[PDB]
């Protein structure tokens, strides 16, 4: 008969989640975030999560939402300036998050195990750093059973696999059954996340037939195929306010304005009424409004 | 007449003297017109990438595009991470005596009482390959006898049985004060020159623990005419080094 | 000044080899495979090699010049009838090879933590089937420091490293400083060669300047950087009679000779005679020939 | 009227039944034609290539090309079977009793008497999905007591102590003579239907060991007339699985 339709709302999407779920969060810090997703996380009542990440603003929100138990995470950056993201800094020197920081590399080989479906993969990354602070007795070493020429046998950090119960990643174009592609210099991580995840939400700008996908990108893009993803979700400008390849770039003075209303409880509920009160067209409408009246 | 900016430029350059056909990886701006100052004079073969995803082909001014050689997404970077063959000119916001080095915040690891970046690739940096540091203004609060976090690994971390430490190697700091290494005894910080105008006294009163070979240390070297010329013409004709560099 | 200028010819390369090398060759069975390299190499007197490679009739031709002491590889094929190498099987059969067999998976795993410079990593791929016996206490396995679950810990295959003395690959395109790209739809694993090896060493269809070459292909078939080679190699139909992505196909009709010529002293003599006497200009020039005939 | 190879080509599409959005890996004529058959009727999820490194999206007749869905060169191949999300069909030169299988060789391991592919994916197959097997002419050589080399992996070689091996399934034999699993005592080789017009008396001659149930075993069920339309229209109008099907 006919493959399965994946398509569903955004609502749909976190109608899926749970709370107390370890999720994978694609993109990199200020870059094709599937922010539209974690903006209607916000508007859910999932909460007490863990979640993995090479972290920027998507973090940040959903620790205005003290929606974030527990962070593994290699960075988190808005990638401009302030850089910092002032509210995972507030979560952070309020003590609200228990983190297992680590070095970036670390999140891919993690990912990497997951994927695989390994325990652990070997890594250099880590030795000698406060990384094994962090994680405590949850980061164990390895030693190789072949000692090197010399005689000696390494010991390496044991990173352990980052298994999700969720993955929520933005991609460009994509068809009703979950194939994907990137446009732009970089594919970030977004195949490893699904990978390494049980349930699997694409948020895309378009959704065309597949015939379409494939002729719009080289091969080397089709990154997610309909064994990565279990839905899809149709959501133009939906890395906004972060950048997103060749659809759009980042939305610098808008990241700004975020950041800035971070500052007092009295900016903040001024851009929550204004921004993330209402749906995602209403979010839209409102940021064109903003870049309209700042111009 | 050399301003100050002008010798950290080319103190960066020398960063990279020797490196051969590796990856450049300046995270500032000083470290990035030294880089490509010496990929234009005496490093041609360095690798250097637009700081996103593409490898450029020839040596492009500050914030310039130029064209491409290759690709560099950021999941490739990390395979030429644990290559070795790279070597990243961080910034910091500690630095101690031993080479220990802190980007990520100040205070306890689980409530701290300022958040920076965390430890971003600092880890996998510093244990896989030559890793030198840039500061900007160089003070007692960043060379401090403990740094709060290690993210960049110093030279009393490493265990001599362990080869998988064979890797580490801190080359250089370069501030706006002078040129440095860990070249003294037990891998200690070390005075290899001081930028003209720079005082001994100076030094040792912005730095927490005492500087080895500060008394005997030279002056930084002139640029040749042609480093002035492509600093000053080519590769920062707006003075963007100038902002960076404290007095 | 300027950056090295890596143009050297097939007998200058093959002149960077030594005896006893341990040497990966690229490409996959009848493959995109460096036979130009190859021939040069049966031309030289370098011999006693350690081969690690997807083999095919890289592999044969080798051991029909009893160039090859041990072999690594994950099978050897020449993908078209009649399949099996038939030089490969006269060394086994005859018992002058020692190898090191092993699942695809395990290749592809063994030269990803020679990349990494790690000494091994761990692969599910080998446990309970022969592979063990294959290699006797040359493969170990190492046990997860992590317990799963249920509170028993995973023992798996610990890949050792596939170091590499030298690499040979081919390519479709490069410039003289090592840049290059595939074209067609599979890279194989010609990186994961160079970077796992210490002298590499690519022959490409045509050198262009690098501009050309990164106008002609997308960013993602851009997979040797100049990190990566330390001679190229101007060598048009340099992978005859193996396929070559979009450059061409396999010469079928010539594999079925050279394996057919296999089968007596008498034949084979003659196919020494006329094809691999001589250069590679010699050897272009009588393939040419036999297609004209054969028509 | 039915033919033994139309019997074989839906036992073939049978393999994959409930086997969902997950990779289907046949290596030969026939499974090639079940994979599809499956796909154009029950099993519509599943994902088929070109044999290369291609991901059709429509189902094609064998030896014809049909428009993508993705990409799936050999190095992105061996991710899927790590990540188990796949269910392979190979052939074999020999078989035993609990299912070890052999493609590799006959004889000793490092001075065979017959020199076949080597091991090429059999063990990674074998330990991480699920497993079947194609035996175009079914004969005591083939199914005999021990395969010279263990290339993929059978029941009595698992160690349940072991998590690494949780992840090992033999799903189905199919041969010309009908269709078995391991479903036997101690995962022995088990007939599930003999095709019609074969007797128990025809397999056990042809099988090297006693196989199980096969008194038993009733007769393979017919074609839908969707099934047939499929395999003679538009899956195989040249009847190419003529040529792989032994009497
Ligand atoms: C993908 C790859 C992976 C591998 C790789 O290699 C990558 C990396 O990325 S690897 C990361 C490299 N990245 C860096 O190297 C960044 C280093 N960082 C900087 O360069 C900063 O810019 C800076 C250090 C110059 C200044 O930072 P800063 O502003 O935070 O500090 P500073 O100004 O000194 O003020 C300090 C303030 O704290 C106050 N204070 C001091 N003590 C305390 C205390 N106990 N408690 C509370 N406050 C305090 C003080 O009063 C000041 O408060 P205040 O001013 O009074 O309010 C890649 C490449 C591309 C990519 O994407 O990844
Ligand atoms: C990339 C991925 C990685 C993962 C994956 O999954 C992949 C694989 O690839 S995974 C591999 C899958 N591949 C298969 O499944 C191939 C299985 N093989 C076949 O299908 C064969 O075709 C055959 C079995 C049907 C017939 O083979 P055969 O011809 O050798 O045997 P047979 O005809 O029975 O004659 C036997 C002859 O030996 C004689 N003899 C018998 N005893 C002996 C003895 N002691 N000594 C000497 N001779 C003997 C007998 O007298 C006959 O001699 P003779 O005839 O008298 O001369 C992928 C996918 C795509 C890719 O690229 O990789």
């Amino acid at each position: 008969v006919s493959k399965r339709d994946k398509r569903i709302s955004l609502d749909d999407a976190v109608g899926e989640l749970r709370s107390g779920m370890t999720i994978g969060i694609g993109g990199w810090g200020s870059r094709r975030k599937p922010m539209a997703l974690v903006r209607a996380l916000l508007r859910s009542d999932v909460t007490d999560l863990t979640v993995v990440t090479y972290g920027g603003p998507d973090l940040g929100l959903l620790c205005s939402a003290g929606k974030v138990t527990k962070a593994y995470y290699g960075f988190v950056s808005l990638d401009s300036a302030p850089f910092y993201d002032p509210w995972f800094a507030k979560a952070r020197t309020a003590g609200e998050i228990a983190v297992r920081e680590m070095d970036e590399g670390m999140v891919k080989c993690g990912l990497e195990a997951a994927a695989a479906r390994l325990p652990f993969l070997p890594i250099r990354a880590g030795l000698g750093s406060d990384v094994r602070r962090f994680w405590g007795d949850e980061l164990r070493t390895v030693t190789s059973p072949y000692p090197d020429a010399s005689g000696k046998s390494e010991t390496l950090i044991a990173m352990p696999a980052l298994n999700l119960d969720a993955a929520l990643v933005h991609l460009n174009l994509g068809d009703k059954h979950g194939n994907a592609a990137y446009t732009g210099v970089d594919p970030y991580f977004d195949d490893l996340y699904c990978a390494a995840a049980e349930k699997r939400f694409v948020s895309v700008e378009r959704v065309v037939e597949t015939e379409e996908l494939v002729k719009t990108v080289p091969l080397q893009n089709l990154i997610l195929n309909r064994m990565m993803v279990d839905g899809v979700v149709e959501a133009p400008n939906g890395a906004h306010f972060t950048l997103a390849g060749d659809s759009y770039g980042r939305d610098e003075k808008f990241q700004r304005h975020y950041a800035e209303s971070a500052k007092t409880p009295q900016a903040w509920q001024q851009f929550v009424a204004t921004y993330l009160s209402g749906s995602e067209d209403d979010y839209q409408a409102a940021v064109k409004k903003f870049a309209e009246e700042q111009a | 007449e050399v301003t100050r900016a002008e010798y950290c430029a080319i103190a960066c350059a020398d960063i990279f003297s020797g490196a051969g056909e590796i990856m450049a990886s300046p995270m500032a701006t000083l470290p990035l017109i030294g880089a490509r100052l010496a990929r234009l004079t005496t490093e041609p073969d360095l690798l250097i990438t637009d700081g996103e995803a593409l490898i450029f082909a020839d040596t492009p001014a500050v914030g310039a595009k130029a064209p491409i050689e290759g690709w560099m997404p950021f999941r490739k970077v990390f395979d030429v991470v644990a290559s070795g063959r790279r070597h990243v000119v961080m910034g910091a916001n500690q630095i101690d005596r031993h080479g220990n080095q802190n980007l990520s915040a100040f205070g306890p690891l689980q409530q701290p009482t300022r958040q920076m970046f965390g430890v971003r690739g600092a880890p996998g940096n510093t244990i896989n390959h030559p890793t030198s540091y840039w500061v900007g203004k160089h003070t007692s609060r960043v060379f401090c006898d403990t740094v709060d976090i290690v993210s960049g690994v110093g030279y009393d971390q490493i265990d001599p049985e362990n080869p998988a430490y064979r890797f580490h190697h801190l080359h250089r700091v370069v501030s706006n004060l002078g040129v440095f290494d860990f070249g003294g005894p037990d891998h200690t910080f070390r005075a290899l020159s001081l930028h003209p105008g720079v005082t001994a006294d100076q030094v040792a009163d912005n730095t927490s623990f005492e500087v080895a070979g500060l008394a005997d240390a030279g002056v930084t070297r002139e640029p040749t005419d042609e480093e002035l010329r492509l600093i000053r013409e080519v590769l920062d004709p707006r003075s963007l080094r100038d902002r960076e560099v404290s007095v």
